[PDB]
């Protein structure tokens, strides 16, 4: 529910975290 | 002019409307007078031939 309560290609890059969400 | 391809990212220049991306299937209902649409990210999201 913490994930659910918290709620893209314009040159920026949201690099995936080194530590995976899992 | 020439045709278009899906799932292969290319550049599109529709009468001055330029951009780059994949041209995939549209699956939303649109008004008949539309020329092109946008998504939440302020990007050209839909194109009509």
């Amino acid at each position: 529910l913490l994930f659910n309560k918290v709620t893209k290609f314009n040159g920026l890059t949201v690099l995936p975290p080194l530590l995976t969400d899992e | 002019s020439t045709n278009l391809v899906k799932n292969k990212c290319v550049n599109f220049n529709f009468n001055g409307l330029t951009g780059t991306g994949v041209l995939t299937e549209s699956n939303k209902k649109f008004l008949p007078f539309q020329q092109f649409g946008r998504d939440i990210a302020d990007t050209t999201d839909a194109v009509r031939d």
